[PDB]
């Protein structure tokens, strides 16, 4: 027959890769605004995302108007570091 | 009358803290002089291989991640593995490598001062910008041309590595063969 | 200037041995990592990835270079029995 | 259809005894503007490798043992291949560096670039 | 440095200034006239500069003391916040934004 | 405070713990010159041979992420270098320095 | 601020002080990653003269490439205003959709086609400007035009087709 | 018993497939890189498999004088 | 971003470790149960309902007894190596993508770094036989470091063949590349000899000299006590799921599936989960399948089958990929 | 038993590695040509980026000098050159904002 | 000698071909006529060497 005691410690295995998948998809997904992460992030991502921010205030926020807010042209973060160039 | 700098923390995004950087600096000097003062040349070796590691995590913290990993693996991975192996076989009375340190006290003393006084002043500023009220911040900006399609660093290197300077990746495929057949000559019976 | 200090507990590996062979193979050895920070620190400088490969070739013949004194050293245990010269 | 600019790169220029035909000439332009002369040339050195080997054994005999010769031969007769055959290409690459005398190929190089010009070819191909 | 090959895949940052020094070099240095590589000697600075920045590090902290000293002596009745200061330039934050401004 | 880093103190802590507890609860009594023999040079042959061989697997991972750039002419070089370190290869199998028998 | 990549960054530097007078005043384009992203190839239809003609005058002053080109550097911004003023007038639902999945879905072109396909029609239709990829293979169909995309991880309904512009 | 690759070569090989199979077929498959090198972009040609063109990994500066273009200037602005 | 940055980097490395360690404690149960289901027999069933605790037990039981440590040589030294073992065992499950950019760090030198915490884990094993201050105990030791950098330079032979298909050191690209075909069937060589080599690397049967009692100078992990055991038992037990875990991602396709973000992970963590599972199952079953190797007939395997192979694909593999025109692009994708 | 003939194993072998590749093949000529596709999306909108960055640099460029000036009384020369170099380092105030 | 003659000129020539900024790379026009004329001044030499003193044999 099928021996089913042998086979629930893979059903307890495979049950907690389902969690980590699960719960990282949720708090990954709640962290970004209840919307889809993002993931192999280069330079022009990084700084597409930092742009974004400075148009609404969110890393990942969005908006599709064509005029700039005032003090859009001000606010440019120039980031300051002490020590390793 | 309005302050036209403005400074503030940076909330995400932010970037790791520059005081790390000074742990692992002293941890690397402990390390080494734990290197040359232990009794037991294992012991030695095992402070080496935490000097190793030190430095590998430094040039992981600034960003430069191929470099830093390779030491991990080729030098505590392979070659420390190597010293280990020998140390670790052959026969060691530890009163027979101990030499009276304190003979070498005031050359190690004179040594120092001259080493280090001519050496300093070689150094670019780069190097010593950030080392012993006015601290000077940098400042680092973006460009979109320069980053349509960014390399990591391993990819930059290998860009080069196999065209553009080839004849290095010759020479050094040379001297391993060398190392290869030198080494199994003067050890193995034919 | 971590790689200056770094470079002097090398050169102190020297100063402060005298009948250690052993410690003599790692002075080498700090010695060489010193000086492969301080171009690699350099490098990062002054945004050249020269600089980086220059790095990878030193390693690579650390490496092969602690391959051949271990080796040398193998070699004269076989017929000594000590690494311990009698000073 | 003159491209306007016909020295795009910086070169290296080298004192030499006769005009410069190419200072980095396609392996099968070396191969074509041989002359009958290179091949003996050539052959004869790479049998020079072996027939020295040979030579020795037949004075100086080295004792080996039952197939030892045979192997040695072999090596030296690649050893000879190679060293003929980079001798030989030295000897045509030379005459498109201007460093050997080299009339015959100004003139072979002069009609075969004027040629892909007429036909619209690019000069050294794609 | 001056390979020309950046850690990003580019060029690095400094080839610019070893490309016009070595261009300097070699179009106003002959063996006819030697003393022509003295109009190179600016342009050398120029890439030292580049590549250690003594000279900017010099001025930086020469003005930033100047800065700090002459802030000192102002008073000021309500500098921005933090919290304004990040809401500059955004959709809907128009007060802040001319708070941060002082418009 | 990043994943990263949280991450190694996390399993830092666990060793920690599990050394606590057998530190602290497990019981405990302390219960509480030698000869020199010849060692097998195989050992520092493994090592030997493990050791260039790594570091000439490491060369060749730049290339593994830098193809598409490097086309036919990186890989030339890539080959030449991989055909001049089977050759040292071929050398350590043919005198049998890993004890074939 | 140069461009290395910074690594122990804590705080930003902001300078509130405007362009001098002397500077014409262009307003700056309000759009994000997203939807400048989904308007990207018909902002390279009508601006891309004006596009190559900036990085020109850029390349023709070394150095000094960003004072010397800003007249230049002002006509881009005015003609990818323009873009992104004439799709939110004609297009603006199937603008939404697109960006919007493509804002789901790691700002990846190929898990948005029918999004796409629904707005290179409109935008075809409204501003007669067509989406051009050079140098395509020319034996395969272009990939942006595959009803199949192997990389989508949601696979593609068969009803919805690409736009093809003039069938 | 054992042959030798200089006296009989095929008998050699064929020896070598059966008798040391690993490290036999190890030097097939590492000649097998060459050979395809040498047969298989020949023959792609034929077929009509043409290669892809490079990628753009930079901005594609476009050759010649610019264009004297006109349009968007700053009368254009509001 | 929402929430705190620390709260949400908090939140993801226990969704990571917590569940990993519950994992590593029913493969030690089911490798029991697996190989008496084999045997004719049962496996735990008493130690907890249908024998669900007896990890656990054995844990506790192990961690409550007392430890005998060396003569006195160094009690810093005694428990550095096996701390050494465990902590670099586990470091590895921090770039594991539990879906599309889902690990703890999202790196784009993922694999060199799962090459180089694999390679620091190795030196606890030397440096705790050295400290055990007995000749047969360390020449053991030895053995067992000989084996293990031997077979990681077949699985760096191997790795370094499914990088050329994917052109990326990063996990989730290796993944996302397979959307094409799992590599398990274009490297299906190179997957026998990676699973082969994971094997050796984890000092697992037929490999497992480490703990063979039987042989007459092997066994020297036989000798490990009370907390000791622990450490380097939960060290061996992480390492061959996280070895199981790195094939399933080289070559069978990682996470990928055979709308809501909840149900989306659930499957994707099911997936990978589902295929780690079988490998664990193969890794059971071969230990019951085979006799033990001798050392000097696995160290010839090593290096007179497996790495001549792996440098014959070396060079056919990227000539391949030249002839037909598939190198693939090294920019970020996908 | 069939199962265990090295014949039809070699034969299944080769199948399942000849498919495997033939997917390969398709795979990464796609991945291929969805990666042109995203570079031409980059190049189209890299001037209008650029330009905005270009103007702010433009900007605090003139800021900085007409600090220097005024607090400073004139311009110290950095370099000799008349070249835009983009800073190292930045005057920053003593204090960064409260809140 | 003072002054150094480049035992490479296509040094001029390097330089990464990838993420280039627009005006990044100096001018060389004025360097690559330096050695154009290097170059034609050489072929004259010879030119006006082994046709010259040839026509005396
Ligand atoms: C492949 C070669 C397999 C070896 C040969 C098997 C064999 O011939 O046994 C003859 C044998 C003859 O029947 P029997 O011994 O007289 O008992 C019949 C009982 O009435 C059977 O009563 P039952 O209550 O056991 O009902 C069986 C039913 C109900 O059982 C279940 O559904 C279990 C799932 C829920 C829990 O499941 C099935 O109908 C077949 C589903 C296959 C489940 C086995 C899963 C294999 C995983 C192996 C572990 C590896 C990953 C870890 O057949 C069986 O034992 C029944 C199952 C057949 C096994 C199929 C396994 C295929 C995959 C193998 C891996
Ligand atoms: C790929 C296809 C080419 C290789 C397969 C055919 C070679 C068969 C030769 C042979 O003797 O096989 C039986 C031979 C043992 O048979 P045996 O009857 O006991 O020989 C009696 C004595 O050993 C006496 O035997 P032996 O020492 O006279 O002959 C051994 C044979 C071994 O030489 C070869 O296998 C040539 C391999 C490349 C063609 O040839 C020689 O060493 C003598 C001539 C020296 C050739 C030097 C070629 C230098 C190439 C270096 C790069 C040149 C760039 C231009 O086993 C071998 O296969 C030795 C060769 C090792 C196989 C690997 C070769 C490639 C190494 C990695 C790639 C390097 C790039
Ligand atoms: C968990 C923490 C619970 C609170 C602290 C434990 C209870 C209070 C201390 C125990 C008091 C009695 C100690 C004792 O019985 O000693 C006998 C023995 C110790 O014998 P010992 O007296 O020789 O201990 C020696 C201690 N040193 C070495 C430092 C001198 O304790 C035990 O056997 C352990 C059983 C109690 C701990 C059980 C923990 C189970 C956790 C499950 C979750
Ligand atoms: C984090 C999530 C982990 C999910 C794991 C689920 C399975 C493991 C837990 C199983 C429950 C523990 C257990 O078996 O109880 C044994 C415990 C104690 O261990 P035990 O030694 O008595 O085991 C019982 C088995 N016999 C009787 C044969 C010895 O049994 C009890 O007496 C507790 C009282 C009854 C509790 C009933 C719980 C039912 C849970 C069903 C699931
Ligand atoms: C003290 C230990 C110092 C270690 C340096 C920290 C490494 C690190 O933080 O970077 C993680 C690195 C890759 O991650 P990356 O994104 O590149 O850097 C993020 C930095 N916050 O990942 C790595 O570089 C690998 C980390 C190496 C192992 C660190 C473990 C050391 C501490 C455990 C001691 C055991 C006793
Ligand atoms: C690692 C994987 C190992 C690869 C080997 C698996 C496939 C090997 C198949 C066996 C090769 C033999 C083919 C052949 O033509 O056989 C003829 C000859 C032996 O003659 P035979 O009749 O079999 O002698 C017995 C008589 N009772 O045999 C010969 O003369 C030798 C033939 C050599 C040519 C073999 C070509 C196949 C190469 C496959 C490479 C696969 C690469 C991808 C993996
Ligand atoms: C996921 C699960 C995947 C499958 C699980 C398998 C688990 C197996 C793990 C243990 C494997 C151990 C192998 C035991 C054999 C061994 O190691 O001994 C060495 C053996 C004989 O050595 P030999 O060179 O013949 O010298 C003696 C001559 N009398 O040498 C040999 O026997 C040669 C073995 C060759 C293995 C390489 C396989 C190449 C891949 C073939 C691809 C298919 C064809 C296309
Ligand atoms: C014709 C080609 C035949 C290949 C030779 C394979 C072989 O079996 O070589 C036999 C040799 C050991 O043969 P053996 O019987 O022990 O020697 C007795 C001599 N009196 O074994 C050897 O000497 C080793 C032969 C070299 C094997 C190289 C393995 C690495 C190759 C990686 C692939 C890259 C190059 C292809
Ligand atoms: C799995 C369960 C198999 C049950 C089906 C079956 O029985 O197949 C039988 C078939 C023929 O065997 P048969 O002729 O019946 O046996 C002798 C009887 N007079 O047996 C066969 O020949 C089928 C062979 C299947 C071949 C395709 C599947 C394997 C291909 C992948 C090969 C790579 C694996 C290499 C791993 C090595 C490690
Ligand atoms: C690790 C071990 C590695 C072992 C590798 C062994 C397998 C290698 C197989 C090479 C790949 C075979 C399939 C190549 C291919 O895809 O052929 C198709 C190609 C063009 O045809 P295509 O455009 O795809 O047809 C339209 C269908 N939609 O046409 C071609 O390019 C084929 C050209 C060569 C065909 C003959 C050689 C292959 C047999």
């Amino acid at each position: 027959p099928v021996p089913f005691e042998t086979l629930i410690p893979y059903g307890i295995i495979i049950a907690m890769f389902g969690v980590t998948g699960a719960g990282m998809a949720k708090v990954r997904h709640m962290f970004n605004g209840d919307k889809r992460h993002r993931w192999s992030v280069d330079q022009w991502d990084k700084q597409q995302m930092e742009r974004d921010r400075r148009l609404t205030g969110h890393l990942r926020g969005q908006t599709d108007n064509p005029i700039a807010p005032p003090g859009f042209e001000f606010n440019n973060p120039w980031k300051v570091x002490x020590x390793x160039x | 009358s309005q302050i036209s700098l403005l400074l503030l923390k940076e909330i995400y995004t932010n970037g790791s803290t520059h005081i790390m950087l000074d742990i692992l600096s002293v941890l690397a000097v402990i390390s080494g002089i734990c290197v040359i003062i232990s009794k037991n040349p294992i012991v030695s070796v095992l402070h080496l291989i935490g000097l190793f590691a030190y430095v590998s995590f430094y040039l992981i913290l600034i960003g430069l991640n191929f470099v830093g990993l390779s030491y991990l693996i080729v030098y505590i991975g392979a070659v420390s593995i190597l010293f280990l192996f020998i140390l670790m076989l052959i026969n060691i009375r530890t009163s027979e490598l101990q030499s009276n340190t304190s003979n070498s006290i005031p050359l190690t003393i004179l040594v120092g001062i001259i080493i280090s006084s001519f050496l300093f002043k070689m150094l670019p500023y780069g190097v010593i910008i950030s080392n012993q009220k006015n601290d000077l911040f940098f400042i680092t900006s973006k460009i979109w041309d320069g980053a349509l399609a960014e390399n990591n660093h391993i990819s930059s290197i290998g860009n080069i590595m196999y065209t553009n300077y080839n004849v290095w990746l010759i020479l050094a495929s040379f001297i391993l063969l060398l190392a290869m057949v030198g080494a199994i000559v003067i050890t193995i019976k034919p | 200037n971590i790689t200056l200090i770094l470079f002097l507990i090398g050169i102190l590996g020297f100063v402060l041995n005298r009948k250690n062979i052993i410690l003599m193979l790692i002075s080498i050895e700090i010695m060489l990592l010193s000086i492969t920070f301080l171009i690699l620190l350099s490098s990062l400088n002054m945004d050249d990835i020269i600089g980086q490969t220059y790095a990878i070739y030193i390693i690579v013949v650390a490496g092969a270079e602690s391959a051949i004194g271990l080796g040398i050293l193998v070699a004269f245990y076989r017929l000594r029995g000590s690494i311990a010269i009698e000073y | 259809n003159t491209p306007t600019q016909t020295y795009q790169f910086p070169s290296k220029t080298v004192k030499t005894d006769y005009p410069l035909i190419d200072n980095d000439p396609h392996f099968t332009r070396v191969i074509r503007y041989a002359r009958p002369s290179d091949y003996a040339h050539g052959l004869a050195a790479a049998a020079a490798g072996p027939a020295a080997l040979w030579l020795m054994e037949r004075i100086s005999p080295s004792q080996v043992g039952r197939g030892g010769f045979a192997k040695a031969m072999r090596l030296a007769g690649f050893i000879g291949l190679a060293g003929g055959f980079l001798y030989f290409y030295q000897r045509s690459i030379l005459r498109f560096y201007g460093m050997s005398e080299n009339a015959r190929e100004v003139e072979m190089d002069m009609r075969e670039m004027t040629d892909r010009v007429k036909a619209g070819l690019p000069l050294y191909g794609e | 440095m001056a390979s020309g090959y950046g850690l990003n895949g580019g060029p690095s940052r400094c080839f610019p200034f070893w490309q016009e020094l070595l261009a300097c070099y070699v179009t106003n240095s002959s063996e006819d006239n030697p003393d022509g590589k003295n109009k190179c000697i600016p342009v050398m600075e120029d890439y030292y500069e580049c590549l250690h920045h003594r000279k900017e590090a010099a001025r930086v902290r020469a003005l930033q003391a100047a800065y700090r000293e002459a802030e000192a002596k102002k008073l000021q009745e309500n500098p921005p916040t933090a919290g304004q200061i990040r809401n500059l330039g955004l959709l809907n934050k128009e007060e802040d934004t001319k708070k941060v401004h002082c418009a | 405070m990043s994943a990263m880093s949280i991450y190694i103190i996390f399993v830092s802590i666990i060793a920690i713990l599990f050394l606590a507890i057998d530190l602290i609860f497990a019981p405990h009594n302390p219960y509480k010159s030698q000869s020199r023999s010849p060692f097998n040079i195989s050992f520092f042959i493994y090592g030997l041979v493990f050791l260039l061989l790594d570091l000439e697997i490491l060369l060749l991972y730049p290339f593994a992420v830098s193809e598409y750039v490097n086309s036919a002419y990186g890989l030339a070089a890539a080959l030449i270098f991989i055909g001049i370190i089977t050759i040292g290869f071929v050398y350590e199998l043919g005198h049998d320095a890993l004890k074939v028998h | 601020m140069a461009t290395r990549k910074p690594a122990f960054n804590q705080h930003v530097l902001l300078d509130t002080t405007p362009l001098p007078d002397s500077i014409p005043k262009v307003k700056e384009i309000g759009a994000s990653s997203a939807p400048l992203l989904s308007a990207s190839f018909f902002i390279g239809a009508r601006c891309k003269d004006y596009n190559d003609d900036y990085m020109q005058c850029k390349n023709e002053n070394p150095g000094r490439g960003e004072f010397e080109c800003l007249k230049e550097g002002r006509r881009v911004t005015r003609c990818a205003r323009s873009v992104l003023k004439d799709i939110n007038t004609h297009c603006l639902e199937q603008f939404r959709a697109h960006w919007q999945c493509l804002d789901n879905n790691n700002q990846q072109l190929w898990q948005c086609r029918p999004a796409e396909w629904k707005l290179n029609k409109c935008v075809y239709e409204n501003l007669k400007l067509e989406k051009v990829i050079p140098d395509q293979p020319k034996n395969s169909t272009p990939v942006h035009l595959r009803q199949r995309q192997i990389f989508a991880h949601h696979a593609i309904p068969p009803w919805e087709r690409p736009f093809i512009p003039g069938q | 018993t054992t042959p030798r690759f200089w006296s009989t070569p095929l008998k050699y090989c064929r020896w070598a497939a059966r008798e040391r199979p690993a490290l036999f077929f190890s030097v097939v498959i590492g000649a097998l890189g060459p050979v395809t090198l040498a047969t298989v972009p020949p023959l792609r040609r034929l077929i009509g498999d043409v290669d892809a063109a490079p990628i753009p990994l930079t901005y594609p500066i476009p050759p010649g004088p610019r264009k004297q273009l006109k349009g968007y200037d700053d009368d254009t602005e509001d | 971003m929402s929430y705190s940055q620390t709260i949400n980097s908090l939140v993801e490395v226990v969704l990571v470790l917590v569940p990993s360690l519950v994992g590593i404690a029913y493969v030690t149960v089911g490798e029991r149960k697996t190989m008496g289901s084999m045997q004719r027999r049962l496996g735990p069933n008493a130690v907890g309902i249908y024998g669900l605790l007896q990890a656990f037990a054995d844990a506790l039981k192990l961690l409550l007894k007392e430890y005998v440590g060396p003569t006195q040589a160094n009690l810093v030294l005694f428990f550095l190596g096996p701390v050494i073992t465990l902590i670099f065992s586990l470091l590895g499950y921090a770039v594991i993508p539990y879906g599309p950019g889902l690990a703890v760090n999202d790196l784009s030198t993922g694999i060199l770094y799962m090459l180089a915490v694999s390679s620091l884990a190795t030196y606890g094993i030397l440096l705790a036989g050295w400290s055990a201050n007995s000749k047969y105990a360390f020449l053991g030791s030895l053995r067992s470091t000989a084996q293990l950098i031997s077979y990681e330079l077949v699985l760096s032979s191997s790795i370094l063949l499914v990088i050329m298909l994917s052109g990326s050191l990063s996990l989730t690209v290796i993944v996302e590349s397979q959307r094409a075909i799992w590599y398990i069937l274009p490297l299906l060589p190179v997957f026998i000899i990676f699973f082969i080599g994971s094997v050796a690397e984890t000092n697992r049967a037929p490999f497992d000299l480490a703990e063979a009692e039987s042989e007459l100078v092997s066994g020297f992990m036989t000798e490990h006590a009370a907390v000791i055991f622990v450490f380097f038992f939960l060290a061996e037990y992480g390492s061959i799921v996280l070895m199981c875990i790195l094939t399933s991602i080289l070559f069978l396709g990682g996470y990928l599936l055979i709308n809501a973000p909840t149900v989306e992970g659930s499957f994707y963590g099911l997936s990978l989960g589902v295929k780690t599972s079988i490998l664990i199952f193969v890794f059971i079953w071969t230990r019951a399948s085979f006799p033990r190797i001798r050392f000097d007939q696995l160290m010839s395997f090593c290096w007179t089958v497996l790495l001549p192979i792996l440098f014959a694909l070396i060079v056919l593999v990227p000539c391949i990929l030249y002839s037909f025109n598939i190198f693939p692009v090294n920019i970020s994708l996908l | 038993r069939g199962l265990f003939r090295p014949r039809p194993l070699l034969a299944g072998a080769a199948v399942l590695m000849l498919y495997g590749w033939y997917k390969l093949v398709k795979g990464i000529r796609e991945q291929n040509e969805l990666a042109r596709e995203k570079m031409w999306a980059r190049i189209h909108l890299i001037p209008l980026l650029q330009a905005e960055e270009d103007r702010d640099h433009v900007r605090r460029y003139l800021a900085d000098q007409a600090r220097e000036k005024g607090l400073l009384g004139e311009n110290i020369k950095v370099y000799n050159s008349d070249r835009y170099v983009r800073p190292t380092f930045a005057v920053t105030p003593s204090k960064p904002a409260q809140e | 000698s003072r002054h150094i003659e480049l035992k490479y000129p296509e040094v001029f020539s390097h330089g990464s071909p990838f993420n280039v900024p627009a005006g990044f790379y100096p001018n060389l026009d004025h360097v690559i006529e330096h050695y154009r004329k290097q170059h034609l001044e050489e072929e004259e030499r010879k030119a006006k060497k082994l046709a010259a003193a040839a026509a005396a044999a």
